[PDB]
Order: structure tokens, then C-alpha cells, then sequence
């Protein structure tokens, strides 16, 4: 519907200020903080209400990570696990009533009415941390590491090694594009639904946007752990 | 057992079903020859510890008759070993049966490699041979008792 | 090059082709096949009558 | 470490725990490892192999079945 | 000269050739698993749709850009 | 130069290839499940059509463009 | 120009690619199902036909354009 | 300029690749079922032939267009 | 220099010119007639010679049609057996040299041409004979018939019923096109391969072309019976 | 221009994709079928060549049209 | 001109036809495996998801190029 | 103008993707049929090469057309 | 003349659909072995990724050219 | 004009799709036959490689056209 | 006009259609055989890489010709 | 024309190669076909 630019400017007067994606992430952080003060603060020995909700996420995340690889306690996946709620928070607010039509008061921009990774700034930052952990897992946590990649492919076949090094390097870039591409397309899908001539008809993309975001959030986390696990051994 | 087998034929012939007999051991073989029901297949001179290969000469013939339609049903008469002092004759049905009671029937889905029908068509001939072999071995133990 | 006039000519010709072969070869061969099957069954009854 | 039992209609042959079995199934030879998926096959005249800590015991089998829990 | 017209049609047409086949494989494979045993059926139903959701993710990208390429 | 006329036909032609196979595989997968286990028939036939609905959704998307290009 | 003729061929041509494969898969699956279980034959055929027509529903859609493009 | 010659080839060339494998799967699917159960041959072959005709009808449609465009 | 065409007349009859298709449609018929009486001349119960081989050919086809349907082999046999024998020898006649060389009476138009089935008029004529034989026995066996095309939706969708009616008229076209095309392909392969290095190169293609010519002969009779069987049921 | 030379190349290339794969599925299905049931080899092979001729029929339809392009 | 219009549409439409099938094969392969061996669904899904979302990486590369071609 | 120049590539190229995959399935079907039971080895080989004969004939049919475009 | 725009789209688009199916087939094949023999996971999975890397290789050449052509 | 260069791509790109899938299907079928029947490992490999050559022969047919057309 | 740029892309983009699937089928084919018959890994692996080398030869041939087109 | 001799040299070689490849199997099949029938009628005459 309203013209949208991959750029990040929105209505930021200060200069390099909060944009539509840059302010939504901050608002999403407050939403997580607000939920934390309500659904993660009052708890006791018996897990009920606030305690039960947080326990289900933590127990499920630990089990999935342990099944893949639990050699390193500190991993980008736990950070991505926190980032999973950030992606869901932005996706949940993306389909809110009138959130997509922000700036309705030369149509104004929609600051703080976008996804956490609607731009390449957030997506590239997350991948860089994940790539660093993957390199740290192999080149620092697994001793020398980087057998197929780097230059430790002496014992590998002559025809192999160039593909493995290139594929390993391109793994962080693909993860960055997966988060950026899904978020950017999700925003465009919501805008396309508004631009559609149909009235009072929810788009299939909007209905499954939360499911797309929830699946994508864990997909990035699991892939980061699996790539780290693959590089580890 | 000959009274049991002899009386068992009476109901079968009363209901109109023609009856054929297969005998294990010389005692059963001779009794039916004198009576008139000549056995289709007999297996004598079985040792005290026979192997399952010995009973194939009769079990195969009995099953081949069932497949060809010659026999619509198959039975066995054997001396059950209730105790070392009492050995009552017993009658058992040989026609393959559905899940015997319940035995791990639940939480089971074997990926039958050669095919579900292929396994079933090859395990039934072996299962009935085991029943005959089990009856023969049980009868041998009852004979000595 | 489909001309209905000559198309019917081949339509008529081939219809004549099946009829002449039917009265020349197919019935004699069919009759030979029937009698051979009949004769082999006659020999079956003859063998049956021997015993 | 799977409870393998070579059972014959005459007598039980083995009941130990075994690393791997080279089962000659009718469709094709199949290996079995301690956590094999549920299976039920038919054997054919051939040689059946057992791996016990690197020791191979080639029991020749002229036929039979196999239930792999 | 109307070249933007075929662009809208091309993206939709090629956006359906791929995901259209993929869903056919997903449903057929999972239905076959259900026919094998219905006890695990409830587990794979969620597993059907998460696969379809990811397959429809590519499917709508052609539809998303179709709106973008024609009306934008 | 009726290039928009080609876009009308190209959208239907390419858009129907995916669903053209997608429904094909789903029905084939469903039928094979019926033969082995006809007791779970009622469950899969519903899901056979659910998958068909998702596949045919892209096919309709081509026809939506097909009518859009032809008529304005 | 004659560019509509390409659209005439593209609709019938590209339109038949999908259903052409789809019809083949449907009947092949049904025939295997009939062969394995002949007594469910009368039922699977109904399922085959109610779905095999859905496949040509797009092929007819291609033919509908194939004549709309002509005139 | 010879463009209508190209459309003739596309009508037959593209119209054959689809059904070309379709009838390929038809007979292959049937002959596999014949091997499993030769008894049920007599009626599945009737379904083999109707399916082939029900598939090759789409293929001839491309050939009809080839002659329709070939001579107006 | 090749100059291969779909059709050719070469006339041959005054008043009403006739295509040279009848020129080879007769020589094949004469060959069929002359060879048939040789088998009929000898009626020995022990076959031997040309009478034996034609005994073998007729029963082999008779066995094939009985397998498809054992209750209609006799009624439809004269049509299919003539179909198999007539077009086979015509296709094999294309192997003989003189297909694209005879014609001198320069006048390069070949009277011998290639084969009876290489012309559209013949194949369409044969197919419509094959076609008309189908529904005639379909109507005769089923009376008014049209239970299937009825589209009564009894066990089928409403849309189903129209389509197989559409393919009902396709088969007479498909039967003609399949035979004409696969011999017209054999036409050029006999010709264009001679243009390019004719030394030992067209040898493998002759075996393929005689094989496919026999197959087209065998199926075309087989399809008519196969289409008769489904039409009857 | 030179479109007529391109068009006749598309009539042979396109249209030989389906039947090319189609024949592959035909023989492979029949070859595996006779392997499991050698007794019906003389009976199922007759269906092999029916399917091969069907697939080859569409491939040849590309050839005749290909020659109808270079020669009109 | 519309060449950059169609380049944007071609990158996503054509580039997402392999991964669309590739995702489908993974789900069908994984779901069928779970039905046979339900005790290991915790392991295959760990690889089912690093298979699908890994195949999505190739399709998303089309969006990255298409967005650059569109705006950039 | 290299339209005849590129037409040669199309004929040999597009004509080599049909039978190229087709004979791939031929050998794979036969090599597995031999694996099941080598007692029908001699009879399988004949039909394996018959299938290659028909398929590679189409590749040659594409091959000859490519040569024709080069010369006329 | 935005023809060089299409060159980038074709490289990323076409190069992504060959491996796209190829990657999906590997994961499906790998998962089945996991379902069959869970205890041989560490061997097939190691061979699963090296095979995928080869597909990724053939995929990233298409992507890197889409950037070299994209940026000259 | 540069169609001299495109035909080199089409002679290499197209015509390698067939063998590309053709090699993989043959080599996979042979490997799976080894697992079933390792005793006939050598017998089937003799048919593995001749199948490779038959489908590779089309790749060189594409290659020779690519090499001839580059040199005129 | 920039048509050289397309020719480079077509050689590689269409060059990866075939062997891209080709790698997948063998890796799935060998892994499935390995999962069924773990001991036969000795000769499965050797023939698995022969297939990859043969398929990727076509893929490299696409890159090789593209480099000549590029330069 | 030169086409007539071009087909003639290959056709004679073609019939020759089928003579060395097909003549023996077809006669073997035919000879057994007429041998089966001749003993069948001879057997019937013996029964008569």
C-alpha cells in the first residue's frame, strides 16, 4: 500500500535516529520487559501462571540445544533464543489493528511500527555474532578447528576443500538474508493486503505471519547451533 | 487318543464333512488301516528326540492340501501332558489364527521388508509346523510318562 | 493434401481389403484352429474311452 | 549392545549382546545396530555374520525369519 | 511497451511451479505415513503444515512481488 | 504489439504447472494410503483436500492475474 | 503483430505441462492401490476421479485462454 | 517476420513434455501392479488405457493448436 | 535436393487424378493377396514353409487379442488382422531401395514414394474405419449406450463425462497422426541420413526404423481392439 | 529472419523432454516388474511397447512439425 | 523500459522453483521416517529444520538479488 | 544475426535433456532389477538396451536437426 | 536498456533451482537412514553435509556471478 | 551481434541437464543395488559405467557444438 | 548491449540445473544404502564420489565455458 | 540417381546382418512350432 523504502529513516529528527525498524525493536524490548515484569516476576517453587510460561520456553530451548550440541554453555543460540521473542514481538505488532497504517496523522512514516529485522542492520548484526561464535567454537573452543575450511585440509581430498570453505563462509550470510528476507517480505505482504481491493479480508500471509516469524526465529537459532555443531566436530 | 480321534470323526461325518487322517507313529497308522480310513500320509519310526525336519514329510502335505482347497480345515490329536500321572488326549485347531489373545499387539508396526503379504505367506507354513512339532514333542513326553 | 473425394476412395478400398481377406484366409485359418482344438479334445475323450 | 537371540526350532543358539549383525534379508543384506528401527524380515540361504568387539562369527543360515525390535 | 505486464505474470507463474510441486510431495508423504499408523498422526499433522507454511512462504513471495511489481 | 496478451496466457500456462503436479501427487499419495489401511480413510481424505486447497490456491492466483491482465 | 499466436501456443503448451504429469501420477497411484487391495477398488476410483478432474481444471483454464486469445 | 512459425513449435513442443512423462508413469505404474497381482490385470488395464487417453487428450490439444496456427 | 513433402499425387488415372498412395496401397494388397493364397493352397495338418509362418503370425495376434478380451476376438479379428498385415508390409516396403530414386519417365516426382502409411489420406482413412468400428459395436453391445458419457455424475463428477467424450473424437485423429508421423519420421531418416555420410551410418537406423514400423503396425491394431474393449464395457 | 531455423529447433528439442523421460519410466517399470515376477514377462512386455509407442508418438509429433517449419 | 521490471520478477519467480520442490522432499522424507521410527523424531527434525531452512537460503538469494534489481 | 547459430545449440541442447534423464532411469531400473535376482539377467539386458535404443534415437533426432541448421 | 539486469537474475535464479531440489533430496535420503539405523547417524550425517557442500558449491557460483554481473 | 556467445552457453547449460540428472540416477541405482546384493557388485558396475557413457555421450554432443560454434 | 552478460549467466545458471540434482540423488542414494547396509561403506563411498566427480564435471564445464565467455 | 545405390549397398548389408543374427533363431522357433503340432496330431492318431 503506502510506498516503503528498505532505507531506515522514518520520522527521526535527531539524525541517525530511530527508524521504523529501529524504534520497533526498542518498543519490542519494552514489551518483553513488560511481559517479564508480569509473566516472569511473580513465581514460587510450584510453577504456575507466570512461572509456568517461562519454564516451558526455557525447558524446551535447553532440550533442543542439548540434543544438537551442548559442549559450549555460552552460545549465540541462547542470545538468538532471546532474539526469538524479539522477532515474535515485532511480528505480533505487525498485524495489530492500525499498526501497519501508522503515520496516518504526503503520508507520514511509520516509526516504531515495523519488524525487529525489517532492515539489514539487525540481520547483519545477529549473523556476525553467530558467525563469531561458530568460529570461536571451532577455532578457539575445539582447539585448532577449521579442518575443512581455513588451511587444515591437508588430509582432505584434492577436489574438496574449496567448496567447504566457501560454504562455511556463506553460511552466516545466508542466515542474515533469511532473517532479513522473511521480515522484509512480511512487511511487504502486510502492505500488499492493505493495497488489495478486497475489504475486511485478512491476507493469508498476515494470518500465518506469526507462525512464519515463530518458525523463522527458531530456524535461525537451530541453524546457528547446528552450524556450530558441524564445525565443532 | 484313538477313541478321541475315532469319536471326533463321528461329528464331522454327522455334519456332512468328509474326513482324512494323517498319522504319526505306528500305533495310529495300524489302527486306521484296519478300520478302513487309510491315512493319506504317515510318519513312523520317530525317535525319542525327533527334529522338525522329520515332521515336514506330513506337515507339508497337510498344508499343501489346504492351499489347493482339498482340505477346508485341519486338526491335530495329541496326548496332552497334564501331569506325570494323567495324560488326557487333546484336540487343537491348526488353521492359522488371528492375534492369539494379545501379545505386544499394541505399539507395533514392523516394517516388513519383503512385504506384509510376503511375510505372512511364509510365516504361516512355519508356524503350523511348529504347532505340529510342539504337539509331537509333548506327545513323546506324555508317552514315556 | 487431404481431399475428401480420394479420402472416401481409400475408405472404400480398405473396406474391400478386409472383406476379401476374410473370405480367403481368416475363416480357413480360424476353421483350422477350431478343428485342431476340437481334434485334441476328441483325442482326450478317446484316451478316456480307452481306459 | 542389543539382545540378540539366534533361536532355532531345536534349541537356542545364542542369547548374548552383540554390536552389529550382517543379516542376509531376502530383499538384500541388511546391517543391524543397537537401536535399529522395528523390522521383520525373511532370510534366504546364505551366511549370517555377527560382529562382537571386532570378531566375526559366520553362522551359515539356510533360511529363517528375523524380528528386529 | 507493456513489458511490466509480463513481469507481473511471469513472477506469479514461475512462483507456483515450484511450491505447487512441493506441497504435493509434502501431503502425499505425510498421508502415506498416516496410513502406515494413525497413532503418530497428530504429530505429523503439525509437521505437514510447518512444511506447507515454509513452502507457501516461497509461494507468496511471488504473490508479494506481483503486487509490488504491478502496482509499484 | 499485444504483449499484455502474452502475459495473460503465460500466467495461466506457468502458474498451472506446479499445482498441475501438486494435486497429482497428493491424490496418488492419498489413494495408496487407502489401499493399505482403509480404516483411516476418513482422516486422510479430509487432509487430501486440504493439501489440494493449498496447491489450488496458487493456481487461482494465476487466474486472478489472468483476469487482471485481460481486463484492466 | 502476431504475438497473440505465441500466447495461443503458450497457454495450451505451458498449460498442459502440469496436468500432463499430474494425470499420470494420479492413475499410477490408483492402479497400484487397486493391485495391492482389489476390494477397495470401487472407493479409490471415486477418489481418483474427484481429484483427477481438479488437475485438468487448470488445463481447461489454459484452453479457455487458448480460445480467448484467438478472438 | 516468421514469428507464427515459432508459436507452432511451442504449441507442440511444450504440449508434449507434460503428457510425455504422464503416460510414462501410467504404464510404469500399471506394469508394477501387474507384477504384484496378475489376477486383477483385466480391469486395471482398462484404467491404464482410459488414463492414457485422458492424458494424451491434453497433448493433442497442443497439436491441434499447431495446425490451427499453421493454417489459420 | 532432399525435397520431402507431406503428400504427392503423381496422378495415374485420367478424368479423375488419383494420389500415388493407391499405387503402393495396391502392390502391398497384391503382395498380401498373393502370399495369403499360398498359405491357403496348402492345408496340411503339419505346417511347413510359407504356410507355417502365416499360421504362426495369425495365432500370435489371435492370442494377443484374446488376452485383452476373449469374447470379442472373433468379431473384430478381420479388421485388426488386416490392419496388422497391411501396414506392416507397407512400412517394411519403405526399407527397399527406390523410395527416393524412382520417378524417371527432370521428373523427380517418385511414383513408388515411400509407404501407404506415409500419407495422411490413408492413415486418416484407416483410423476412421477403426473409429467407426468402435462405437458401432459399443452401441450394438450396449444398445442406446452412453451410460459413461451420460455424465450422470453417478460415481463421477459432473465435469467428468465431457472430457472422455472429447478424447472419443481424439483417437481417430491420434491414431492417424501417430502412424503418419512415425513413418514420416522414417521417411526423412531414410533420406536425410543418406545425405550425411551414407557410408555405414544409416545401417543402425534401418534396424531401428524397421523395428518401429513393425511396432506401429502392431500397436495400431492393438489399440483398436483395446479401445473396443473399453468401449464395450 | 532466422526464426524459422530457431522454430524448427524448438519443435525437436521441446517435445523430446517428456517422451525422453517418459520412455525411461516405461522400461524401468517393466524391467523391475519382470524381475519380481519372471512368469509374466511374455505378457507385461506387450504393455511396455504400447507405452513406449505412446510416448514416442508425442516426440515424433515434434519432428513432423519441425519439418513443417523448415519446408512450410 | 521494463527489462529491469522483468529482471526483478524473474529472479524470485524462477529461482524459487527448485527449493519449492526441495522443501517438499525433506518433509515427506522426514515425516515418513518418523512414522516408521517414532522414537527418533527428536533427531530427524533437528535435521529436517536445518534442511528446509537451509534450502530456503537458496531461494532467499533470489529475493536478495530481486530487491537489489528492484530498488538498488 | 546468429539465429541459425543459436538454433543449433537449442536443438542439441534441449534434445539432450529428455533422453539424458530417460536412459538414466533405464540403467537404474535394470541395475536394481539385477540386484533383486540375477537369474533373469540375460532377459533384462535385452530390454534395457531396447529402451536406450528408443530414447537415444530421440537424441539423435535432435542431433540431426542441429546438423541440418548448420548446413541447410 | 536493462538487459544486464536480467543477466544477474538469470544467474541467481537458474543456479538456485538445480541444487534446490538436490539439497532437498539429500536431507530426505539422510533422514531415512537415520530412521532406519539411528546408530549410524555420525557416518551418514558427515557424508550428508559433504554432499550438500557440493550442491552449495554449484549454487554459489550462480550467486557470485549474479553479484559480479550486478556490480560489473 | 553477440548470439555467437549465447549459443555457447545454451550448448553447455542445456544438454548438461539431462546427463546431470542422468549420471546421478544411474550411479544412485547402482549403489543401492550394491547394498542389497554385494555379491554381484562387479557384474552391475559393468552396466553402471556403460550407462554413464550413454548419457555422457549427449554431454559431449552438447560440448562439440559449443566448441565448434566458438571456433565458427 | 550487454548480451554478453546474459551469456555468462546462462552457461552457469543452466549449467547447475542437472548436476545440482545429480549430487543430491547419489548422496541420498548412497546414504540410504549405507543406512541399510553399514558394512558396505567400503565400496559405496568409492562409487559415490565417482558419480559426484562425473556430474560436477558438467558443472565445472559450465564454469569453464563461462570464463571464456567472461574473458 | 546416386541415392538408389546409396540405399542398395546398405540394404543388402542390412539383410545380411539380420541373416547372421535372426535367421537361426526364427527357424529354431518355427521348427519347434511345427514339431509340437506334428507330434500332437501323431499322438492323437496313436490314441485313435
Amino acid at each position: 500500500h503506502v510506498e516503503v523504502a528498505a532505507e531506515v529513516i522514518f520520522d527521526g529528527i535527531p539524525g541517525f535516529p530511530i527508524t521504523n525498524s529501529f524504534v520497533v525493536a526498542i518498543i519490542i524490548d519494552i514489551f518483553v520487559i513488560a511481559l517479564a515484569v508480569a509473566a516472569t516476576r511473580n513465581l514460587q517453587m510450584v510453577p504456575r501462571g507466570l512461572q509456568n510460561v517461562m519454564e516451558f520456553i526455557l525447558e524446551s530451548l535447553y532440550n533442543l540445544f542439548r540434543n544438537i550440541n551442548a559442549k559450549y554453555v555460552a552460545t549465540a543460540f541462547p542470545l538468538v533464543a532471546t532474539i526469538f521473542l524479539f522477532v515474535l514481538f515485532g511480528n505480533w505488532f505487525g498485524l495489530l489493528p492500525g499498526v501497519g497504517s501508522i503515520g496516518v496523522c504526503g503520508k507520514k512514516l511509520v516509526p516504531l511500527f515495523r519488524a525487529p529485522a525489517a532492515d539489514l542492520n539487525f540481520t547483519f548484526a545477529i549473523a556476525v555474532i553467530s558467525f563469531v561464535f561458530i568460529e570461536y567454537w571451532g577455532f578457539r573452543a575445539l582447539g585448532p578447528g577449521y579442518l575443512k575450511k581455513f588451511f587444515n585440509t591437508n588430509g582432505i581430498m584434492s577436489f574438496v576443500g574449496i567448496i567447504e570453505f566457501i560454504s562455511e563462509l556463506v553460511k552466516p550470510f545466508a542466515l542474515a538474508f533469511r532473517l532479513f528476507g522473511n521480515i522484509f517480505a512480511g512487511e511487504v505482504l502486510l502492505v500488499v493486503m492493505a493495497f488489495l481491493v478486497p475489504l475486511l479480508l485478512p491476507l493469508p500471509f498476515y494470518g500465518f505471519e506469526v507462525f512464519v516469524g515463530f518458525i523463522q526465529a527458531l530456524i535461525f537459532a537451530l541453524l546457528t547451533y547446528a552450524f556450530l555443531n558441524i564445525a565443532v566436530t | 487318543v484313538l477313541r478321541r480321534a475315532g469319536r471326533f470323526i463321528t461329528e464331522q461325518r454327522a455334519m456332512g464333512r468328509t474326513v482324512d487322517v494323517y498319522t504319526f507313529g505306528r500305533k495310529g497308522r495300524d489302527f486306521f488301516l484296519r478300520t478302513g480310513f487309510a491315512p493319506a500320509g504317515e510318519a513312523t519310526r520317530l525317535g525319542d528326540a525327533p527334529k522338525l525336519e522329520a515332521i515336514l514329510g506330513v506337515a507339508i502335505s497337510a498344508i499343501n492340501g489346504f492351499q489347493s482347497g482339498k482340505y477346508d480345515e485341519l486338526y491335530i490329536i495329541y496326548s496332552e501332558f497334564i501331569n506325570t500321572l494323567v495324560q488326557r488326549p487333546a484336540i487343537k485347531q491348526l488353521l492359522p489364527v488371528e492375534s492369539p489373545d494379545i501379545s505386544t499387539t499394541t505399539n507395533v508396526d514392523y516394517t516388513y521388508e519383503p512385504g506384509e503379504e510376503e511375510v505372512l505367506n511364509s510365516i504361516l507354513p512355519r508356524y503350523v509346523e511348529t504347532q505340529i512339532y510342539q504337539a509331537v514333542l509333548e506327545s513323546i513326553a506324555s508317552e514315556h510318562s | 493434401g487431404i481431399n475428401p473425394t480420394l479420402f472416401i476412395a481409400q475408405l472404400i478400398n480398405f473396406l474391400l481389403l478386409i472383406f476379401i481377406l476374410r473370405a480367403l484366409l481368416y475363416r480357413p485359418v480360424m476353421n483350422l484352429l477350431n478343428e485342431r482344438t476340437r481334434r485334441i479334445e476328441e483325442s482326450v475323450r478317446d484316451a478316456e474311452k480307452v481306459r | 549392545p542389543i539382545h540378540l537371540e539366534i533361536v532355532t526350532a531345536e534349541r537356542v543358539i545364542l542369547s548374548d549382546d552383540v554390536d552389529m549383525i550382517s543379516a542376509p534379508t531376502k530383499d538384500g543384506r541388511v546391517g543391524i545396530l543397537p537401536r535399529h528401527a522395528p523390522l521383520m524380515t525373511i532370510l534366504e540361504p546364505g551366511e549370517l555374520d555377527i560382529i562382537k568387539n571386532g570378531e566375526r562369527t559366520p553362522f551359515a543360515v539356510s533360511g529363517g525369519f528375523m524380528e528386529v525390535l | 511497451e507493456g513489458l511490466n505486464l509480463v513481469a507481473t505474470a511471469l513472477a506469479v507463474g514461475l512462483g507456483a511451479i515450484g511450491p505447487g510441486v512441493g506441497i504435493g510431495i509434502i501431503v502425499s508423504g505425510a498421508v502415506q505415513a498416516i496410513g502406515r499408523n494413525p497413532e503418530i498422526e497428530n504429530r505429523v499433522v503439525t509437521y505437514m503444515f510447518i512444511g506447507i507454511a515454509f513452502t507457501e512462504a516461497l509461494a507468496i513471495f511471488g504473490l508479494v512481488i506481483a503486487f509490488l511489481i504491478g502496482f509499484g
